[PDB]
C-alpha cells in the first residue's frame, strides 16, 4: 500500500513496510521508497526484485543525467526514462507500480504514477497496490488543497493505517516523506503494532475493534 | 604509407608517438596532489577575443570524487569523458560504492589501444589513437587524494604533480623544485597560477585561466571566475613581496 | 595485404577538393549535351546522341531521356550504365512515396534523395562516384514547375535554364543572351535546338542525333502530360524551326 | 477470430460476347456492426481490374502493392501490364508469403489489348489460380454467389444483357448474406470504353 | 583470409577516363570478329570458331548461346567472361522474370538485367570488369525482332546490324553497303556468311562458322503436342551441313 | 633491403625473416630489467620499477594470475595486461570446469598460440612485451621465459630488459648454489636481488624502486613492495 | 567491409585530411552570425560565378532544426545536409523522451559529436563543413550562438564568421562589436551583419540573405528589398564623409 | 472499452475523447486527453491497450513533426491518415502489434474541407461523416443516421455531441467521467472547455 498527494505544501509520500509470498508474511520491515537524489522520490509496489532493481538503475540513469548536461533531472524527464523500459518488458511479466514524486524549480511538485504495463500519469492524488482502495476511502473522503502540513502528514499516515488494518497484504509500518522547495524531509517509521491503540484512542475511531 | 598498428625499428607505435606531438601543441593543463585535496589548472586559450571563454570546457567533473583535466585534441576527449561516467556510475550500480580512481584511469587506459584495422585480438573498430592526454584527479577511502597522467599509449602514471601540453618540459622542471610533501591546498593554487602565469603566451588573468579541485569534504568544484580573480592578485602581492 | 591497391576514392586533396569528384566531372564533360528550359506554361528537355551510325536503330533506342514518374523526368550526362541504377533506385523512392502518403512524390524531395545517394560515394564505402549528371523537370502542386541538376558530388540546385555535358560555358552564354521569364513552351523548345545547333562537335543537327521531351498542362484537361518526342516528331519540329 | 468473417464482402465477375464485367458490394463492418456503405472492393491499374475480399487492411495492402508494382511495369516495360500476366503476378505475390499470408480472395477481370481475349480468374489466399472461362466468385456469400451463377450465367451475352445477369446474381446472393450488401457497383467492360453503375439495394 | 578488396578497382583518372573499362575494350578489339544482322522477319548472329588447337573438339565449344527460346547470345573477348555471364543472364531470366511474371523477359529487359551485372564489376569492391562484349538478338510480342550490343561499362545499344572484335571497322563498313529495311531472313544470313569471309584467315566452311537466327517458331523442337498456345522457340543455331548448302550460292 | 619487408607482419624478408616481430623484441630491451629463478620448492621475481620523473610513482611489472601462479614484465606494459588477463581466464576456467590448478608448462603453451595468431594475420602486430612466468603447480617450482615472437622456454633462472645480461651471466654461474635455496624463502630473495644488482649502472635499488614475488610449497604468489622490501636493501 | 583508416596522424602531430576539411570550409561562401541583446542574426553570401537559377526552389542556406534554432553553414553543400537531417531527427528524439525542446549548446554538442566521430572511423572522410548554430532555450530570452568545426571543436560566440574571407569581416566585427552594448534592437543588429558582408560580397543585393531568430520560436528571413534597403542606407554612412 | 467519438460537419471536425482512465477496480484519473496534435490542421484521438495507446501516439506525432520541418510544409490529413494506416499494418504482423484504434480530424487547407478518417488497430482505415470506436458504436452510429445532415454549422455539431453524449451517460455500464470536446478547422485546433454542462 503506497500513497502520494500534492496539496499546498507541496507533496505528501506514504507506504506501508510489508513483502508478501503469498499468505506467507516475509517481512514487516521494508522499503518502498527510494531516495533518487534530494528532490526526486520513487515509491515501490509490485514484484520486489523488478522495483527494486530497475528504480535503482533509474538513479543512475538520473545521475548520469546531472554529469552529462549540468542540471538536475525533471521529473517529467526521470518519469520516462522508467516508462520506455518498462514499456520495452511489455509481455516479458515485470510486475511493478510507482509514483515519481519531486520538486524542480521548472516543474513546481509533480506526481508521475508509472505501472508495468506503460502507463505514464501526471496527477494529483495516487493511490497504489493490493491496498490502493482502503487508502483511497480515507483520503479521499478528507482531502483538500488548503490541509497543513502537520495535517497533510497525518492524513497520509492515517491512510496507509487504514489498508494496513483491512489489506491482508499491507502493514508492518508507515514511512512518512515531506516533499517542499528545499527537497524531501522523511518524518520517520512507525509501527502499526503501537500507532493503531494511539490512533484508535486519540481519534476515537477503529469502533469494530475490541480494545 | 603502411599500418596503423605498425611498429619502428627502435620498438614503438609510430601512430601513438605521432599522437603525443599533437599533445605537445594542445594549451597547457597542470596538477598538484596534497594531504588537503587535488588541484586541476588549464590555459583556457580562446583563438579570437569575440569567443565567449566560459564555453571552453577543458576541466570536466567524472563523478563527485573524480575530476579530470584535458590537452591536444580536446574534441577527442568527449567519447572518453562519456566513457569514465558511465564507468564510474555502473560501478556504483553493481556494488553500491565509489569507483577506486585508480580503478577509473585503468577503464580510461583500456579504450587507448583499441584502435587498427581488424587487428587480431578482440574488434577493435577506431581509425587511430586518440589526440589529448587526460590529469585524472580523485580521492578514495583506500589510497588517499591521487593525480593520474593517461596517455594515448594506454599506459597511465601517478605523479605528485604533472603538466602536459605545450609548456610541460619548462613547467615540470618548476614543479620538481617546488613541490613538497606538506604542501598546503592554499599553495598549491597560488603555485599552478604561477606556473601557468610563465608557460602562458598571454597574460594570465581570470578569462583566459580555470581553476578546480577535489577535497574528501566538498567533492569535485570548478572555481568560478571571482574566486581565481583574488588567487591571481594574492599571487602578485606575494610575488611582488620577494 | 591489399592496402597497397587500394586507390582511396573518398579523401581530400591539400586544397580541400574531392579527386574522385572532380574527375568524374571530367568525364561528364566529354558526354553529350544536354539541355533543360522551364516556361510559364511547361518545361523542355533536349539532349544530343554522342556517336551514332546509319545502322544504329533510333526507334528501340533510349540513352539520354527517362520517365521517372508521370510527372517527373530527367536527361542524362555521362555513363548510361551508371544512370540506369540510379534512376531505378529513383523510380522505386517515387513508388514508396505514393504507397506511404497516396500523393505523387514532390519534385524536391525526389532530386534530394537521388542527390543524398551520390554524396554517400563521396564520404564512405571506398567505391568509386557514379559519373552521371542529371537534368529534373518536374510538376507538383507546391512549386508547379521545377527543373533541377545533380552531379557527382551530390549537389543540386534549381534553374529557369540548365546545360550539362558538353559545352556548358558556351551553351549557358547563349541561353542567358535569349532566356525571358514571361517564355511560352513552343519558345523554349525552339531555344533548346538553337543552343544544341551552336555547340553541336558535328556537321549538323539531324532528327537522328536527338532525343526531346515536354511537361505541359494540355488546356483541354487541366493534367500534367509528358510527351518523349518520336524520332519522326523530332524530324517535324527540326523543319518548322527553320533547321530543316 | 476467422480474419475472412471480421469485415464482410463479396465480389464476381463474369465474361460475355467481347466484354467481361466485375462487381462487388459496398458494407465495411466490423462483426455485427456496419461502419462504412462506401467501401469500394474493385481497384484498377490501367485496363486489367482486379477485386478483393477479405481482411479490409489487406485488401487495402494489397491495391497500394499492386498500385507500386503495376507502376514500376510500366516505367521498364514501356507498356500497360495484361491480365494474364497480371494474375500471374497476384500469384506469384501471393505465394510469397505462404506461412504469413494476407487473408484475401482476389479476382481479376479485363481484355487482352493484343487478341482482345476476355479474361477472368480468382485465387485463394496463397495464390493459387483459378481460371474458369464462364465466372469467378469471392467473399462471405461465395456459395449463394456460386447458385447464382451457375443458374443465371449463359455464354455470349451482350453487355446490356451481362450487366442484368450479374447484378441480379450480386443482388440476390449478398440479401441472404449477413455481412454482405450496404450497396453495390458493377463494371462493364469493353475493349475501348468502360461503364460504372452503383445499384439501388437492401440496405439491411 | 577473408576478400580485404572492398574498394574500387575502377577509378576515374584526372583525364577523365575509367583506366580498367578502356583496356576491357582492348582485351574486346584482340578477340575474333563476330557481327548481327535485324531482317524483317528475323536475326542472325554468328562469329568463327577459331579452334585453339586441330585436337579440340570445336563443336564442344558454344560461343553462339540460348538465353531464353526466344534469345540469343555471341561475344567477342575473353570466352571465359561469356560463359560465366550466359551463366548468370539465363538464372537472371528466371529469378528476376519468369518466377514472378510467368513468361520469358522481352529482349531489352534481360539485356537491362545483363548490363546491370557488367556494371556492378566496374564500380563493385575488388573485381575487374568483364574483358567482353556481347551481342544479343531476341524476339518477344510487343517489340517484334530486335538486336543489341552490351560494353564492358554496362552501357547497351540497339541495331539494325553491326560488328565488334578485331575486323569490326571493315565489317561494320561492309554491312552499311549491303543493309536495307526490306531484308527477308534468307537475305541477311547470306550477307552474314559474305560479311564473315573478310575476317577468317584460314578454312571458312560449316565446321569454323557457328551462327544462329531468331526467326518462326519451330514446334518440331518443343518436345511435346497438345497446347495450341505453346508453338516452340524461335532461337535455332543452323547444323554444320545446313551453313555447307547456302555457302555453294556465294 | 630492410625498408621494403617490414610494413607487416604478414611479409617474409628475402633471409627469412619477420621484422615487425624483431621491431617488437627491441621494445622488450628498452624496457627495465626484471629477473627469475627458482629451487626445487620456490621461485621468485625480481623485477627493478622505473618512474617517469621524482614526481611519478614507479610502475607496477609484477601481475598475479592465480593463487599459484603470477608473471614480471618488461615491454609495453598495455600488453602484460591483455596477455595477464588471458592467463588469469585460462587459470579460472581451468579451477571451474576441472577443478584443477592450471599447470605453469600449459600456461606457457597457451600464451606460444596467442602470440602466434598475430605474426601471421594482416592488420595485427605483434605483442610488444616480454613476460617471466613463475608458478607451484602439481610438478613443484616452475620459471618460464616468453617471447612475443611466440617463443617460450623453461629456465632454472633468467632476466630480460635493458642490461639483463649483466644478471643473466651471474645466474649461469650461481646455478649450483641457489638451485638448492630449499625451505629458505628469504636466501632465494637475496640471491635474486645479488642478481638484478649486477644489471644497475645509473642508481642503487631504493625501498619504493624495487618488486618481489614468490611462490612455493606453501607460499601463496604474494607481492613485496615498500617497506616490506626494506630488509633486502 | 570498408574500414581503411583516412584520418591517421602525421609526423609533425597533424590529421592531414581534419587539416583539409578546414580547407574545403576556406572555399565555402562566406556565413556570420551576431547576437543582439534580444535576438541573433545568421548573414550568408550568394557566389555570382553562374547567374540564372530559380531563387524559390534552390536550397538557401539557414536550415530550420527545430522550429526554435537554426543553422547555417560554409563547405561542402551535399555533406551539410547529412548533418542537418541528424540534428533535426536529434530535435524530436529529444522532444519525445525529455519532453522538452533541445537547448543550442545541446543540438550543437550533437553536430560537434558526429563531426568528431567521422575523424576516428575506419572508411570515412571528415565533413567539410563547420557550422553556426544559433537560436533560444526554451522559455529562455538570452540569445546563444555556437560553432562546430571538422575535428568536432565547438564553442559558443558573442559574432562570428566562417568560409572565404572570413579573416577579413572576423577583423571587421573584432572592431565593431562592443561586449559591454551589444545590438540592442534587431534592426541595428541586421546593420551590423550586412556591414561585415559588405566588406567581402563586393555590391550584392540579390548576394545577401539574412535571417533574424528571436525567442519563442520566431524566425523570419528578408526579402531582397528589405536587405536591399539597408544596403543603401549603409553606402550614404561612407558617402556623407 | 473508452470513448473515441468523431463528426464532420460543413467547415470542422469535432473529437470527443472520454477523461476515464481505469486499471482493474479504482478510477487512477477523470481528466486524461486521448489525442495529440500531429499538426497544425491535424488532430488524432486514441484508445486501446494501457501502454501502446501513448507510445504510438507519440511516435507519429515525433515522426509528422520531423515531416514538417524537413520539408517546412504539412502534410494532407490524407497523407497523415495513409502514415498512420500504413504503420498499424506493419504492427498488425510483427511480434508484439500495438493494439491501438485512432480517429484522425483534420483541416486539408489546399482543399478547404474537414476530414474525418476511423482506422483500427488492424489497419483499417476509412473516410466518414462521423465515427467511433469502441462499444460507443453501438449507439452513436444509429443516432446520426437519425440526426445528421451534411450542412450543418459547427454550433449544430456540439449539439449533436451532446445528443450522443447523453445516451452513452444513459445506457452504457461504465463511468467514462464525461469527455474533452476538441475542433479542427480552417484556424487550426481549439478545446471546448465548457463542455461540463453546455
Ligand atoms: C501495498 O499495496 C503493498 N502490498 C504488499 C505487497 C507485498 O503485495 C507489495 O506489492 C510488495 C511490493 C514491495 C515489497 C517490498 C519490496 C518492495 C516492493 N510486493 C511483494 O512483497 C512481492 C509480492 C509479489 C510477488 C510476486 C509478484 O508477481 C511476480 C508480485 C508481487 N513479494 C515478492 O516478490 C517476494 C519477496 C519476498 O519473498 N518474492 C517473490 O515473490 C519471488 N518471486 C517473485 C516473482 O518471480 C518469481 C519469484 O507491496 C505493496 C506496495
Ligand atoms: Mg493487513
Ligand atoms: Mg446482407
Ligand atoms: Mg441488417
Amino acid at each position: 500500500t503506497t500513497l502520494a498527494f500534492r496539496f499546498q505544501g507541496g507533496i505528501i509520500v506514504a507506504v506501508d513496510s510489508r513483502a508478501t509470498a503469498g499468505n506467507w508474511v516475509a517481512s514487516q520491515t521494508v522499503k518502498k521508497v527510494i531516495e533518487i537524489n534530494p528532490f526526486l522520490l520513487g515509491t515501490m509496489a509490485g514484484g520486489a526484485a523488478d522495483c527494486q532493481f530497475w528504480e535503482t538503475w533509474l538513479g543512475s540513469q538520473c545521475r548520469l543525467h546531472e554529469l552529462r548536461e549540468k542540471e538536475r533531472i525533471s521529473v517529467a524527464a526521470a518519469s520516462k526514462i522508467l516508462s520506455n523500459l518498462v514499456y520495452q518488458y511489455k509481455g516479458a511479466g515485470l510486475s511493478m507500480g510507482t509514483m515519481i514524486c519531486g520538486y524542480t524549480r521548472k516543474e513546481g511538485p509533480t506526481i508521475y504514477y508509472v505501472d508495468s504495463d506503460g502507463t505514464r500519469l501526471k496527477g494529483d492524488i495516487f493511490c497504489v497496490g493490493s491496498g490502493q482502495t482502503f487508502a483511497y476511502g480515507v483520503l479521499d473522503s478528507n482531502y483538500k488543497w488548503d490541509l497543513s502540513v502537520e495535517d497533510a502528514l497525518y492524513l497520509g499516515k492515517r491512510s496507509i493505517l487504514a489498508a494496513a488494518h483491512r489489506d491482508a497484504y499491507s502493514g508492518g509500518s508507515v514511512n512518512l516523506y515531506h516533499v517542499t522547495e528545499d527537497g524531501w524531509i522523511y518524518h520517520g517509521n512507525h509501527d502499526v503494532g503501537e500507532l493503531f491503540w494511539k490512533v484508535k484512542e486519540e481519534e476515537g475511531s477503529f469502533n469494530n475493534v475490541i480494545g | 604509407d603502411r599500418g596503423v598498428s605498425t611498429f619502428s625499428p627502435e620498438g614503438r607505435l609510430f601512430q601513438v608517438e605521432y599522437s603525443l606531438e599533437a599533445i605537445k601543441l594542445g594549451s597547457t593543463a597542470i596538477g598538484i596532489a596534497t594531504k588537503e585535496g587535488v588541484v586541476l589548472g588549464v590555459e583556457k586559450r580562446a583563438t579570437s577575443p569575440l569567443l565567449e571563454s566560459d564555453s571552453i570546457e577543458k576541466i570536466v567533473e567524472i563523478d563527485r570524487h573524480i575530476g579530470c583535466a584535458m590537452s591536444g585534441l580536446t574534441a577527442d576527449a568527449r567519447s572518453m569523458i562519456e566513457h569514465a561516467r558511465t564507468a564510474a556510475v555502473t560501478h556504483n550500480l553493481y556494488y553500491d560504492e565509489d569507483i577506486n580512481v585508480e580503478s577509473l584511469t585503468q577503464s580510461v587506459c583500456d579504450l587507448a589501444l583499441r584502435f587498427g584495422e581488424g587487428a587480431s585480438g578482440e574488434e577493435r573498430l577506431m581509425s587511430r589513437p586518440f589526440g589529448v592526454a587526460l590529469l585524472i584527479a580523485g580521492h578514495d577511502a583506500d589510497d588517499g587524494y591521487q593525480l593520474f597522467h593517461a596517455e594515448p599509449s594506454g599506459t597511465f602514471y601517478r605523479y605528485n604533480a604533472k603538466a602536459i601540453g605545450s609548456g610541460s618540459e619548462g613547467a615540470q622542471a618548476e614543479l620538481l623544485n617546488e613541490w613538497h610533501s606538506s604542501l598546503t591546498l592554499k599553495e598549491a593554487e597560488l603555485l599552478v597560477l604561477k606556473i601557468l602565469k610563465q608557460v602562458m603566451e598571454e597574460k594570465l588573468d581570470e578569462n583566459n585561466a580555470q581553476l578546480s579541485c577535489i577535497t574528501k569534504q566538498d567533492g569535485f568544484k570548478i572555481y568560478d571566475n571571482e574566486k581565481t580573480a583574488e588567487l591571481i592578485k594574492e599571487l602578485k602581492e606575494k610575488e611582488a613581496a620577494e | 595485404g591489399s592496402r597497397r591497391y587500394d586507390s582511396r576514392t573518398t579523401i581530400f586533396s591539400p586544397e580541400g577538393r574531392l579527386y574522385q569528384v572532380e574527375y568524374a566531372l571530367e568525364s561528364i564533360s566529354h558526354a553529350g549535351t544536354a539541355i533543360g528550359i522551364m516556361a510559364s506554361d511547361g518545361i523542355v528537355l533536349a539532349a544530343e546522341r554522342k556517336v551514332t551510325s546509319t545502322l544504329l536503330e533510333q526507334d528501340t533506342s533510349t540513352e539520354k531521356l527517362y520517365k521517372l514518374n508521370d510527372k517527373i523526368a530527367v536527361a542524362v550526362a555521362g555513363l548510361t550504365a551508371d544512370a540506369e541504377i540510379l534512376i531505378n533506385t529513383a523510380r522505386i523512392h517515387a513508388q514508396n512515396y505514393l504507397k506511404t502518403y497516396n500523393e505523387d512524390i514532390p519534385v524536391e524531395i525526389l532530386v534530394r534523395r537521388l542527390s543524398d545517394i551520390k554524396q554517400g560515394y563521396t564520404q564512405h564505402g571506398g567505391l568509386r562516384p557514379f559519373g552521371v549528371s542529371f537534368i529534373y523537370a518536374g510538376y507538383d502542386d507546391r512549386y508547379g514547375y521545377q527543373l533541377y541538376t545533380s552531379n557527382p558530388s551530390g549537389n543540386y540546385t534549381g534553374w529557369k535554364a540548365i546545360s550539362v555535358g558538353a559545352n556548358t560555358s558556351a551553351a549557358q552564354t547563349l541561353l542567358q543572351m535569349d532566356y525571358k521569364d514571361d517564355m511560352k513552351v513552343d519558345d523554349a523548345i525552339e531555344l533548346a535546338l538553337k543552343t544544341l545547333s551552336k555547340t553541336t562537335d558535328s556537321s549538323a543537327l539531324t532528327y537522328d542525333r536527338l532525343e526531346f521531351a515536354t511537361i505541359r498542362k494540355g488546356a483541354n484537361d487541366g493534367e500534367v502530360y509528358q510527351k518523349i518526342f518520336k524520332p519522326q516528331e523530332i524530324k517535324d519540329i527540326l523543319v518548322k524551326t527553320g533547321i530543316t | 477470430s476467422d480474419p475472412s468473417s471480421i469485415n464482410g464482402g463479396i465480389v464476381v465477375a463474369m465474361t460475355g460476347k467481347d466484354c467481361v464485367a466485375i462487381a462487388c458490394d459496398l458494407r465495411l463492418g466490423s462483426q455485427s456492426l456496419g461502419v462504412s456503405n462506401k467501401f469500394e472492393k474493385i481497384f484498377h491499374y490501367g485496363h486489367v481490374f482486379l477485386g478483393i475480399t477479405g481482411l479490409a487492411t489487406d485488401v487495402t495492402t494489397l491495391n497500394e502493392m499492386f498500385r507500386y508494382k503495376t507502376n514500376l511495369y510500366k516505367l521498364k516495360e514501356e507498356r500497360a501490364i495484361e491480365p494474364e500476366t497480371f494474375t500471374q503476378l497476384v500469384s506469384s505475390s501471393l505465394y510469397e508469403r505462404r506461412f504469413g499470408p494476407y487473408f484475401v480472395g482476389p479476382v481479376v477481370a479485363g481484355i487482352n489489348s493484343k487478341s482482345g481475349k476476355p479474361f477472368i480468374a480468382g485465387f485463394d489466399l496463397i495464390g493459387c489460380i483459378d481460371e474458369a472461362k464462364d465466372f469467378i466468385v469471392s467473399g462471405t456469400a461465395s456459395d449463394q454467389l456460386f447458385g447464382m451463377c451457375e443458374s443465371l450465367y449463359e455464354p455470349n451475352l451482350e453487355p446490356e444483357d451481362l450487366f442484368e445477369t450479374i447484378s441480379q446474381a450480386l443482388l440476390n446472393a449478398a440479401d441472404r448474406d449477413a455481412l454482405s450488401g450496404w450497396g453495390a457497383v458493377v463494371y462493364i467492360i469493353k475493349k475501348d470504353e468502360v461503364v460504372k453503375r452503383y445499384l439501388k439495394m437492401r440496405q439491411d | 583470409m577473408t576478400d580485404r578488396y572492398s574498394f574500387s578497382l575502377t577509378t576515374f583518372s584526372p583525364s577523365g577516363k575509367l583506366g580498367q573499362i578502356d583496356y576491357a575494350l582492348t582485351a574486346v578489339k584482340q578477340g575474333v570478329t563476330s557481327l548481327g544482322i535485324k531482317a524483317t522477319n528475323g536475326v542472325v548472329i554468328a562469329t568463327e570458331k577459331k579452334s585453339s588447337s586441330p585436337l579440340a573438339m570445336s563443336e564442344t565449344l558454344s560461343k553462339v548461346s540460348l538465353l531464353t527460346p526466344d534469345i540469343g547470345a555471341v561475344y567477342s573477348g575473353m570466352g571465359p567472361d561469356y560463359r560465366v555471364l550466359v551463366d548468370k543472364s539465363r538464372k537472371v531470366a528466371h529469378t528476376s522474370y519468369k518466377r514472378i511474371y510467368g513468361e520469358y523477359p522481352p529482349t531489352k529487359l534481360l539485356v537491362s538485367e545483363v548490363a546491370k551485372i557488367m556494371q556492378e564489376a566496374t564500380q563493385s569492391g575488388g573485381v575487374r570488369p568483364f574483358g567482353v562484349s556481347l551481342l544479343i538478338a531476341g524476339h518477344d510480342e510487343f517489340n517484334g525482332f530486335s538486336l543489341y550490343q552490351v560494353d564492358p561499362s554496362g552501357s547497351y545499344f540497339p541495331w539494325k546490324a553491326t560488328a565488334i572484335g578485331k575486323g569490326s571497322v571493315a565489317a561494320k563498313t561492309f554491312l552499311e553497303k549491303r543493309w536495307n529495311d526490306e531484308l527477308e531472313l534468307e537475305d541477311a544470313i547470306h550477307i552474314a556468311l559474305l560479311t564473315l569471309k573478310e575476317s577468317v584467315e584460314g578454312e571458312f566452311n560449316g565446321d569454323t562458322i557457328e551462327l544462329a537466327i531468331i526467326g518462326d517458331e519451330n514446334p518440331d523442337l518443343l518436345g511435346y503436342t497438345g497446347i495450341p498456345t505453346d508453338k516452340g522457340p524461335r532461337f535455332r543455331k543452323l547444323t554444320s551441313q545446313e551453313i555447307n548448302d547456302r555457302l555453294e550460292a556465294l | 633491403f630492410r625498408n621494403n619487408y617490414d610494413g607487416d607482419t604478414v611479409t617474409f624478408s628475402p633471409t627469412g625473416r619477420l621484422f615487425q616481430v624483431e621491431y617488437a623484441l627491441e621494445a622488450i630491451k628498452q624496457g627495465s630489467v626484471t629477473v627469475g629463478l627458482r629451487s626445487n620448492t620456490h621461485a621468485v621475481l625480481v623485477a627493478l620499477k622505473r618512474n617517469a620523473d621524482e614526481l611519478s610513482s614507479y610502475q607496477k611489472k609484477i601481475i598475479k594470475c592465480d593463487e599459484h601462479m603470477g608473471l614480471s614484465l618488461a615491454g609495453l606494459a598495455p600488453d602484460a595486461r591483455v596477455l595477464s588477463n588471458y592467463l588469469r581466464q585460462q587459470c579460472n576456467y581451468s579451477s571451474l570446469v576441472f577443478n584443477r590448478k592450471l599447470a605453469v608448462e600449459r600456461a606457457g603453451h597457451l600464451l606460444c598460440d596467442k602470440a602466434q595468431k598475430n605474426t601471421q594475420s594482416y592488420g595485427g602486430r605483434p605483442y610488444g612485451v616480454g613476460l617471466l612466468i613463475i608458478g607451484y603447480d602439481k610438478s613443484g617450482a616452475h620459471l618460464l621465459e616468453f617471447q612475443p615472437s611466440g617463443n617460450v622456454t623453461e629456465l632454472y633462472g633468467t632476466a630480460i630488459g635493458a642490461r639483463s645480461q649483466g644478471a643473466k651471466t651471474y645466474l649461469e654461474r650461481t646455478l649450483d648454489t641457489f638451485i638448492k635455496i630449499d625451505g629458505n624463502p628469504d636466501e632465494l630473495i637475496k640471491a635474486g636481488v645479488e642478481a638484478i644488482s649486477q644489471s644497475l649502472r645509473d642508481e642503487s635499488l631504493t625501498v619504493d624502486n624495487l618488486s618481489i614475488a614468490i611462490v612455493g610449497k606453501d607460499t601463496p604468489f604474494t607481492i613485496y613492495d615498500g617497506e616490506a622490501v626494506a630488509k633486502y636493501i | 567491409g570498408y574500414d581503411r583508416a583516412l584520418s591517421i596522424f602525421s609526423p609533425d602531430g597533424h590529421i592531414f585530411q581534419v587539416e583539409y576539411a578546414l580547407e574545403a570550409v576556406k572555399r565555402g561562401t562566406c556565413a556570420v552570425g551576431v547576437k543582439g541583446k534580444n535576438c541573433v542574426v545568421l548573414g550568408c553570401e550568394r557566389r555570382s560565378t553562374l547567374k540564372l537559377q530559380d531563387t524559390r526552389i534552390t536550397p538557401s542556406k539557414v536550415s530550420k532544426i527545430d522550429s526554435h534554432v537554426v543553422l547555417s553553414f560554409s563547405g561542402l553543400n551535399a555533406d551539410s545536409r547529412i548533418l542537418i537531417e541528424k540534428a533535426r531527427v536529434e530535435a524530436q528524439s529529444h522532444r519525445l523522451t525529455l519532453e522538452d525542446p533541445v537547448t543550442v549548446e545541446y543540438l550543437t554538442r550533437y553536430v560537434a559529436g558526429v563531426q568528431q566521430r567521422y575523424t576516428q572511423s575506419g572508411g570515412v572522410r571528415p565533413f567539410g563543413v563547420s557550422t553556426l548554430i544559433a537560436g533560444f532555450d526554451p522559455r529562455d530570452d538570452e540569445p546563444k550562438l555556437y560553432q562546430t568545426e571538422p575535428s568536432g571543436i565547438y564553442s559558443s560566440w558573442s559574432a562570428q564568421t566562417i568560409g572565404r574571407n572570413s579573416k577579413t569581416v572576423r577583423e571587421f566585427l573584432e572592431k565593431n562589436y562592443d561586449r559591454k552594448e551589444p545590438p540592442a534592437t534587431v534592426e541595428e543588429c541586421v546593420k551590423l551583419t550586412v556591414r561585415s558582408l559588405l566588406e567581402v560580397v563586393q555590391t550584392g543585393a540579390k548576394n545577401i540573405e539574412i535571417t533574424v531568430v528571436k525567442p519563442d520560436s520566431d524566425i523570419v528571413a528578408l526579402s531582397s528589398e528589405e536587405i536591399n534597403q539597408y544596403v543603401t542606407q549603409i553606402e550614404q554612412e561612407k558617402q556623407e564623409q | 472499452m473508452d470513448i473515441i467519438l468523431g463528426i464532420r460537419v460543413q467547415d470542422s471536425v469535432i473529437l470527443a475523447s472520454s477523461k476515464a482512465v481505469t486499471r482493474g477496480i479504482s478510477v487512477l484519473k477523470d481528466s486524461d486527453d486521448k489525442t495529440r496534435q500531429l499538426s497544425p490542421h491535424t488532430l488524432m484521438s486514441f484508445a486501446g491497450e494501457a501502454g501502446d495507446t501513448v507510445q504510438f501516439a507519440e511516435y507519429i506525432q515525433a515522426n509528422i513533426q520531423l515531416y514538417s520541418i524537413r520539408e517546412d510544409y504539412e502534410l494532407s490529413p490524407q497523407a497523415v491518415s495513409s502514415f498512420v494506416r500504413q504503420e498499424l499494418a506493419k504492427s498488425i504482423r510483427s511480434r508484439r502489434p500495438y493494439q491501438v484504434n485512432v480517429l484522425i480530424g483534420g483541416y486539408d487547407k489546399k482543399k478547404n474541407k474537414p476530414e474525418l478518417y476511423q482506422i483500427d488497430y488492424l489497419g483499417t482505415k476509412v473516410e466518414l461523416p462521423y465515427g467511433a470506436h469502441g462499444y460507443s458504436g453501438f449507439y452513436t452510429f444509429s443516432l446520426l443516421d437519425h440526426h445528421y445532415r451534411p450542412d450543418m454549422t459547427t454550433e449544430e455539431g456540439l449539439d449533436l455531441l451532446k445528443l450522443c453524449v447523453q445516451e452513452l451517460e444513459k445506457r452504457m455500464p461504465m463511468d467514462f467521467k464525461g469527455v474533452i470536446v476538441k475542433i479542427v478547422d480552417k484556424d487550426g485546433i481549439r478545446q471546448v472547455d465548457d463542455f461540463q454542462a453546455q
